[PDB]
DNA sequence: AAAAAAAAA
């Protein structure tokens, strides 16, 4: 009754108080108005307010919101339409966007202490609360529209009547049911016509969300639950990504309550109706002292050793093996033309060797530090399912189409293990893939080819148990020559036995088993930890904090940290595009040339691809030193790396 | 006495022997009234009322003592008035009727009670199972009020009006060190 | 630098664990003595260090600034291992005395570890002179009282005791006690608290 | 401040951001190669035994060899999760010390926003520590021993205590 | 009608408020500690039942579905009586109190079970081999109507109604009611399926499986593959939606689960078992002592003992700040001549250790070991189902035979026990799954 | 529509 008003006029009161939310909403206003009519972004009628300074504010509306969030929340966005009813100023509107009437729905931000849940932990007593849930996409629906409001017209009566139509999902408190029967008579019956362009209709889209499998009992496969999100935000995100969405966690439906229950075992359905998302990624923005620290490092004249010795410091030696980790992860620029079609971008790596020679490790640590990659195995996977699948949708009825591994990795890495071990016939479709970076997916009617431009490392062991060095190169690995001539670099690892690398290399390992997590002492064993104490989180120059990354001093070398190379890949991927020159062409041509002619045993043929393969590196080298041009010696180091690779030092 | 930390508080056993070193009331089933034989002559308390004795009548001895001669034949202790069943009923009414204060009752609570359970059990009026069932319906209302009043901990004072020694013994530790950081966060504050 | 003088302190901690969870005089560790001449030794290079560079600085060659920072930093160090170092003694030196002073100060070397080895030589001569202390402590104007007695009140004058262990016959005032191996007695509550101290009887 | 004392020995080694504000030749070789000097404005982790006297000497504009920066333990976001809800929080991961140290900090610098949050901190979860001291088994949940695992360094004294005397008291009752 | 469930709740709670046994009252002070944990239950004895008055017992065994409810709100009454304060007239936020029995009654095998235990009170044993999702039950319902719109509440037991006929008093219809889901009172409910034990398996036959149903607090207890003992009621629920004339499938309700794990693996261990194990953990030659233990019907073998017992202990896990893992269990293979009494310690081997599970390298296949992505009939989708490998994730697994398991088979375990995870690709399913074993 | 087990070539 008088409540509603009471809420709505504290809330009203509280947005007196603090001026940032009415300066959010007249930027956007203007910002529209701007669009409108000025020689295609607009911005939707959704604000962000910070539940911290509400709970400094009022603590019993706080707490109204955090446990019972359907009389609290109502009245909020009431109250703050009413807010931009007075401050807008349009004394000249339109006629159909005039009726849009859009509440100005509300998002969340801020410490929520209990209500930060998991997928596993959601349970009874959490019903009808806020809540805010971690957790990966895993599948998703189509975006349909559904109808609000209707307008209706009768020549007669020239008056437009309306009828407003809302379902359980769509509003927070339970009302009266009504049907989607249209009204086409009026009471004195004038012949009513429905008038689209009047009506409401707002997208819908329903996605499932599980619990990550790092974090989960021993013993136990991960659980899900399912979202529910529209209007605005509604195709965001895609399958494969970690999210934390905010809403309100309530139940619906009669459950079997009523005489349609077939046995009294029922349980009633549960559903959360998001009200934001966020993405975790375990933060992708860069600063301006990020830049004055990239551009004076970059200017370093070692820049390249340094990176590459960043790579996984607890891996000894395989040092060119971490440059070329490095050159991959940021490699060449891709080449489109009108007439030569497409010409491949980046570089893959493949990898074999007699077992126990730290491969499996190395492609994790590549598997950690990439922005975006896939982890896949030979044995467990299948090629139908490796690239689509055909499954029926449960609301529509339909069948479409779902990606596969390689899809959800376009533009990233993919990671193989047991790339020999793997069925031959699953072969076909990296055979597919790799050729032309476009799989064409034809079954049961549907006709679509899907992008997939995706790098692959795959690392093998020869046929035999140990790699022997006097036999063909050919007879020890089990792949066809097809697929290996599409690797641009092959690399082979043997453990030579030798006192001195032994003592060094168990000197070394033995060090790094020794060693004790920060503030935390060594009698008891690794305990886990609860979340961040935020659900949402967010002098200059003069600190070098995290920049220089010498966290301890055991070489006279430098050493940066992981996220301060993330950040420098992710510029270098985006801001640099480099061109080459005929400086570099002339060593290109010659190095082929001295090379393809030397006439020695060699562990690999060559052929116009080894070419197409060195011009890759130069870009990719012009690339890492952040230069818009490419140098003779990026061609040297490229030519010098190739060497290595095929020939040996 | 050092052993660890029990120099800071009381353990029971000294709790139930600073209660038995208290006055009680006792009839006697012998005669020792001098010949108008050997003297008392104690130090700690008057030796007139035990060798001026005579049987079948009242007179006030320690409690030790008392139970000394309840262990042979030679006693019959007579029950205070609050325990018995008319007494505790007016005293729980009491109060549940008054849910901030504390009752009046003697600080040797529930410490008398258990001795006189334990030792004399067929001098009683009244059976000793609802006696029992009654005190510990008392200690469990007066527990649910401590645990109510406890939420408020000042760093300046605090009245607890009618407590007896061993629900004061068992929250000192507690209360102490508590009233003792906020005192210190404060004081390290100014 | 003083990051080795943490290892002797945590360790204590877990010494105080030791006789806080038994609440008993029982299975006293044994000595870390070699970490504490390692910090010693390394302490007496910070001393050397400190007279070499007050040296430079009375020759006038060395700044003023360089000299009282590194005085200062040496004077913090060498603060911080005394702390530490004396935070192990006093507790070593209490649970000593706490275990000395409560069996009637014999040390009970016919029955608490047998051969008293994990001790320092110095700790050794300390519990033997506080021994003597609390011998000497009796014999005064307290003689007609038991200090190292029982603590805990006396609540009844005859009580049921089992005996433990097996002996001859033991003289008491007016009366012979003989200790027949598995027996129980029914006797005075003040006569039997020095055996059932000693271990000989069970069951109170 | 007891000397003798091993909690406030132990609390004393923990490490907090500092600044040299005022630049010192030779120094640094504890750290890097002695004979590179250390320059202005070069940011290190020093612990608290020496970080409170080098940035209060002054040495000599009488200004301190060392400049020390505000922690992130005591930052925005830790106190606006302990004013949202103490009492599931868990403070044994932010340290184990937090509280002699808060103690310290606020002798230090004076500052009348932190006694208060702390007080309550305090106040609120001594009534859970009363209520899981106060239940006597006659073996348990999850609950119980969550919270126990949350509790700091200087509560296990008070836990401790209180259940010993329960369990006296309990002891001396049922005979 | 009326009179009779007045005088049950209060003999019950006479039961509760009178019992003694010595000095103490049991039960109350029970009372006292769960509430103050928020552990809204209460434990009843059968022989304390039995001792205090028997016809209490004859009534619950005689109908056990309406009797127990009566109990469970005389337990909340005698709560709210001696939790709170009358105040000379609130939150009151105290549910209806679960009840938990346990009992030392004769087993009864699963085939054992027939017409004659309907609506009885039974104690069994089996083996668990999956476990639901918990779904939600309603128990308060908020009821609104749409004509006359007026406010009712209903209140909803679980043990053994719709919405009422006409509207409570102008001419509304037969049901005109909705549920309103807010102010509402849910808890939550889970099934579990129970198998025949092996060794109690009739001859010539093959295990059987039942349905069991669990609430509240009794939930996500109990784990795949642990042997456990239920005391429960032995009821019948019809099939709708389901051969035959009026048949009706049988099913079990959980009232109390024991278990030898008792949940153990943070500490949940008390202090006499706790001081007992540092006292055997002093034993100056613990080695030996549990080098004997291991299959003292074994002769011989003593490093296979050690390496067994090595084993058992396992290594310690480490991770760095990198991100790479470090594995921490140790693998020990048995390659020898026949007769050696090789099988025989891997049994021994399998009872031991806390988790394990035993098979043959023989009758097993990469897809029934790691992971098998079967797919629902009904709503026909896919989903993972575990194997072998992931049934003894943290525990060991017991092989024999390994050589002769299929070649193609035996690759698909490389990685699981070099990285301790299992990566799988099928069907648009991307899910890297952790097995440590 | 897609995964997994069995007998015969
Ligand atoms: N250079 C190295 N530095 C550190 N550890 C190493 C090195 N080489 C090998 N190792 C160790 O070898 C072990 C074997 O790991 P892993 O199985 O991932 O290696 P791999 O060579 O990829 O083996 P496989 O061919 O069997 O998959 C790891 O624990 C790793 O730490
Ligand atoms: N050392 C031993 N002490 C006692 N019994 C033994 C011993 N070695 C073998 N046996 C006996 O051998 C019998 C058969 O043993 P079992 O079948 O387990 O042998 P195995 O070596 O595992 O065989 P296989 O290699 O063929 O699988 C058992 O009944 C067992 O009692
Ligand atoms: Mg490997
Ligand atoms: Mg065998
Ligand atoms: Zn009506």
């Amino acid at each position: 009754d008088a409540v509603f008003g009471d809420r709505v006029r504290r809330f009203q009161e509280f947005l007196d108080t603090f001026t940032s939310y009415r300066d959010s909403v007249r930027s956007i206003q203007v910002y529209n108005s701007n669009n409108a009519a000025n020689y295609l972004n607009i911005l939707p009628h959704r604000i962000i307010i910070s539940l911290d300074d509400l709970r400094e504010f009022d603590r019993s509306f706080w707490s109204g919101i955090l446990v019972e969030p359907a009389y609290f929340i109502p009245p909020a966005e009431k109250a703050l339409t009413d807010l931009a009813d007075s401050m807008d100023d349009v004394p000249h509107p339109n006629a159909s966007a005039v009726s849009s009437r859009h509440p100005w729905k509300l998002s969340f931000k801020g410490s929520f202490g209990a209500h930060a849940l998991s997928p596993r932990t959601l349970t009874a007593q959490h019903l009808n609360k806020l809540v805010s849930v971690e957790g990966i996409v895993t599948k998703t629906s189509l975006v349909r529209p559904k109808l609000i409001r209707s307008v209706h017209y009768a020549a007669k009566t020239g008056r437009f009547h309306y009828r407003d139509y809302t379902d359980a999902t769509t509003t927070l408190t339970t009302r009266i049911p009504t049907p989607a029967i249209y009204p086409t008579e009026d009471t004195e019956g004038n012949k009513l016509t429905t008038e689209y362009g009047y009506s409401t209709f707002i997208d819908h889209q329903r996605i499932t969300v599980q619990e990550m499998p790092e974090m989960a009992p021993a013993g136990q496969l991960p659980r899900s639950i399912d979202v529910i999100l529209d209007d605005d935000l509604v195709d965001k995100t895609k399958p494969g990504d970690r999210v934390n969405v905010v809403g309100v966690f309530k139940s619906l439906g009669a459950g079997g309550m009523n005489q349609s229950n077939s046995n009294t075992l029922i349980g009633f359905k549960t559903l959360i109706l998001g009200n934001t998302v966020y993405p975790l990624h375990a933060r992708q923005m860069l600063t301006d002292f990020d830049i004055r620290n990239i551009n004076k490092l970059s200017k370093k004249k070692d820049i390249f050793d340094i990176l590459s010795q960043s790579l996984a410091p607890s891996i000894y030696g395989h040092d060119h093996i971490k440059k070329a980790i490095l050159l991959m992860l940021m490699g060449g620029v891709e080449k489109n033309l009108e007439n030569g079609s497409h010409l491949r971008g980046d570089i893959n790596i493949l990898m074999v060797g007699d077992p126990s020679t730290a491969k499996s490790q190395l492609l994790r640590f590549v598997l950690n530090t990439a922005s975006l990659a896939i982890a896949t195995t030979g044995r467990g996977s299948s090629g139908v399912g490796l690239t689509a699948a055909v499954t029926t949708d449960r609301e529509t009825g339909e069948r479409r189409l779902e990606a596969g591994a390689m899809v959800l990795a376009d533009r990233g890495v993919v990671c193989i293990d047991e790339f020999d071990k793997m069925t031959d016939v699953d072969r076909v479709a990296i055979h597919e893939v790799m050729e032309q970076q476009t799989v064409t997916i034809a079954k049961a009617g549907i006709h679509t080819t899907l992008n997939a431009r995706c790098s692959v490392i795959a690392a093998a062991n020869p046929v035999f148990g140990q790699y022997d060095v006097n036999r063909d190169p050919h007879q020890n690995i089990a792949l066809p020559d097809s697929l290996l001539s599409r690797f641009d670099l092959l690399f082979v690892v043997t453990d030579d036995i030798n006192e001195i690398r032994d003592r060094s290399i168990s000197e070394h390992v033995l060090r790094t088993h020794r060693y004790l997590p920060p503030g935390y002492l060594e009698g008891e064993p690794v305990r886990e930890r609860l979340n961040l104490s935020l659900a949402v989180g967010e002098q200059a120059g003069a600190k070098l904090a995290k920049n220089k990354g010498n966290y301890n001093g055991t070489e006279i070398p430098k050493l940066v940290t992981i996220p301060f190379l993330r950040k420098y890949v992710q510029y270098a991927k985006e801001r640099v595009i480099p061109q080459l020159t005929q400086e570099a062409i002339n060593v290109i041509v010659k190095n082929y040339t001295d090379l393809r002619n030397d006439d020695n045993t060699k562990k690999s043929p060559i052929t116009a691809r080894t070419l197409e393969t060195l011009i890759r590196l130069a870009t990719a080298h012009a690339k890492v030193r952040l230069s818009k041009t490419v140098n003779k010696v990026d061609a040297k180091v490229a030519a010098n790396l190739l060497r290595f690779a095929l020939l040996g030092e | 006495s050092l052993p660890a930390h029990l120099q800071q508080t009381f353990s029971p056993e000294e709790i139930q022997f600073i209660v038995e070193n208290e006055p009680i009331k006792i009839f006697p089933r012998i005669t020792t009234r001098q010949k108008i034989h050997t003297r008392w002559q104690l130090i700690t308390t008057d030796d007139k009322a035990l060798n001026n004795m005579v049987a079948m009548r009242s007179t006030e001895v320690v409690l030790w003592i008392a139970l000394l001669l309840k262990q042979q034949s030679k006693c019959s202790i007579v029950a205070p008035q609050w325990l018995t069943t008319k007494e505790l009923d007016r005293k729980i009414q009491y109060e549940k009727t008054h849910p901030d204060r504390f009752s009046e009752l003697p600080w040797n609570w529930l410490v008398l009670a258990r001795i006189l359970f334990n030792k004399a059990k067929d001098d009683f009026h009244d059976p000793i199972h609802e006696l029992r069932g009654k005190i510990q319906d008392l200690r469990e209302i007066r527990q649910i009020k401590v645990l109510k009043g406890l939420k408020y901990l000042n760093e300046s004072h605090l009245q607890l009006d009618n407590l007896s020694l061993l629900e004061i013994n068992e929250l000192r530790p507690f209360i102490t060190e508590i009233m003792d950081k906020l005192r210190e966060i404060h004081t390290a504050s100014l | 630098y003083g990051d080795l003088g943490n290892k002797l302190v945590l360790e204590a901690k877990r010494t105080k664990q030791l006789y806080a969870r038994s609440n008993q005089d029982v299975n006293l560790p044994m000595y870390h003595e070699d970490i504490i001449r390692n910090i010693l030794k390394e302490v007496s290079n910070l001393r050397k260090n400190t007279e070499y560079l007050k040296e430079q600085q009375q020759l006038g060659m060395l700044d003023d600034k360089v000299a009282k920072c590194q005085y200062f930093v040496t004077l913090l160090c060498m603060e911080r291992n005394k702390r530490c170092l004396l935070a192990y003694q006093r507790l070593r030196t209490d649970i000593l005395d706490s275990m000395a002073w409560n069996n009637n100060g014999l040390d009970l070397m016919s029955s608490s570890q047998q051969d008293t080895n994990n001790l320092s030589h110095q700790e050794q001569e300390y519990l033997k002179e506080y021994c003597d202390l609390i011998t000497d402590l009796k014999s005064g104007d307290l003689v007609d009282i038991d200090l190292s007695g029982s603590l805990v009140p006396p609540s009844d004058v005859f009580i049921d005791v089992r005996v433990l262990k097996d002996a001859g016959e033991i003289q008491t005032e007016y009366g012979v006690f003989n200790l027949i191996k598995d027996s129980q007695f029914f006797v005075r509550q003040s006569d039997v608290e020095r055996l059932i101290q000693q271990g000989y009887l069970q069951k109170i | 401040m007891g000397y003798y004392d091993i909690d406030d020995v132990l609390a004393d080694g923990t490490e907090f951001p500092c600044k040299f504000q005022y630049d010192i030749p030779g120094l640094g070789y504890l750290e890097n190669n002695p004979g590179r000097p250390i320059t202005k404005n070069t940011k290190l982790s020093l612990p608290l035994w020496l970080a409170r006297i080098l940035a209060i000497v002054g040495g000599d504009e009488p200004v301190p060899f060392v400049e020390l920066l505000p922690p992130d333990m005591f930052s925005t976001k830790v106190m606006n999760a302990i004013k949202t809800d103490p009492v599931a929080l868990d403070l044994h991961s932010i340290n184990s010390h937090f509280f002699s140290l808060a103690i310290k900090w606020i002798m230090l610098f004076s500052e009348k926003e932190l006694a208060n949050v702390v007080s309550e901190l305090l106040l609120q979860r001594a009534q859970e520590l009363n209520h899981h001291a106060s239940s006597l088994s006659i073996n348990t949940n999850i609950a119980t021993s969550t919270f126990l695992l949350k509790l700091e360094e200087m509560e296990k004294e008070i836990y401790k205590k209180s259940h010993e005397s329960y369990k006296d008291t309990k002891r001396w009752m049922f005979k | 009608n009326d009179d009779d469930n007045t005088e049950i709740i209060k003999s019950f709670k006479n039961f509760i408020l009178e019992f003694r046994l010595d000095s103490q009252f049991i039960y109350r002070d029970q009372l006292r500690n769960n509430i103050l944990v928020k552990n809204y239950s209460l434990t009843v004895n059968m022989e304390h039942l039995i001792g205090y008055n028997e016809d209490i017992y004859k009534k619950l065994s005689d109908e056990p579905s309406d009797i127990i409810p009566l109990f469970e709100t005389a337990i909340t009454q005698v709560a709210k009586r001696i939790s709170i304060l009358s105040r000379a007239q609130l939150l009151n936020s105290l549910p209806t109190f679960q009840l938990i029995l346990n009992s030392n009654a004769n087993q009864i095998p699963l085939r054992d079970l027939d017409s004659e235990h309907v609506s009885k009170i039974v104690r069994l044993s089996g083996i668990i081999i999956s476990t639901s999702v918990l779904s939600s039950r309603a128990t308060y319902l908020s009821i609104m109507c749409r004509n006359c719109r007026h406010t009712t509440s209903i209140t909803i037991n679980n043990f053994n109604v719709s919405l009422p006929r006409s509207c409570l008093s102008k001419n509304c219809g037969p049901d005109p009611y909705i549920i309103i889901h807010e102010s509402s009172k849910f808890i939550d409910q889970q099934f579990l399926k129970l198998q025949e034990i092996p060794e109690l398996v009739p001859v010539g036959e093959m295990p059987r499986n039942l349905t069991m149903t669990c609430d509240r607090y009794l939930t996500n207890k109990v784990i795949p593959g642990t042997r456990v003992t239920i005391v429960g009621i032995y009821s019948i629920y019809n099939s709708k939606n389901g051969s035959g004339v009026a048949i009706r499938t049988p099913y079990i309700k959980i009232l109390g689960i024991q278990s030898d794990v008792e949940t153990s693996s943070v500490t949940m261990f008390t202090e006499e078992e706790e001081e007992e194990f540092l006292q055997l953990s002093r034993n100056p030659k613990l080695y030996e002592i549990l080098t004997n233990s291991i299959a003292p019907s074994i002769f011989g073998n003593e490093d296979i003992k050690k390496a067994i017992v090595c084993l058992l202990m396992g290594g310690s896990k480490k991770i760095l700040p990198d991100g790479m893992r470090l594995r921490g269990d140790i693998n020990v293979l048995l390659l020898g001549d026949p007769g050696t009494a090789k099988s025989q310690l891997l049994k021994f081997v399998e009872k031991v250790s806390p988790i394990a599970v035993y098979t043959s390298g023989k009758g097993s296949s990469a897809a029934g070991l790691t992971a098998s992505v079967q797919r629902d009939p009904m709503t026909r989708e896919f989903y993972l189902e575990g194997g072998a490998m992931v049934l003894a994730d943290g525990g060991v697994v017991c092989i024999d035979e390994f050589d002769k398991m299929r070649d193609e088979d035996r690759v698909a375990i490389h990685e699981a026990m070099e990285q301790q995870t299992i990566s799988i690709a099928k069907a648009g399913i991307t899910t890297v799954l952790n097995s440590r074993t």
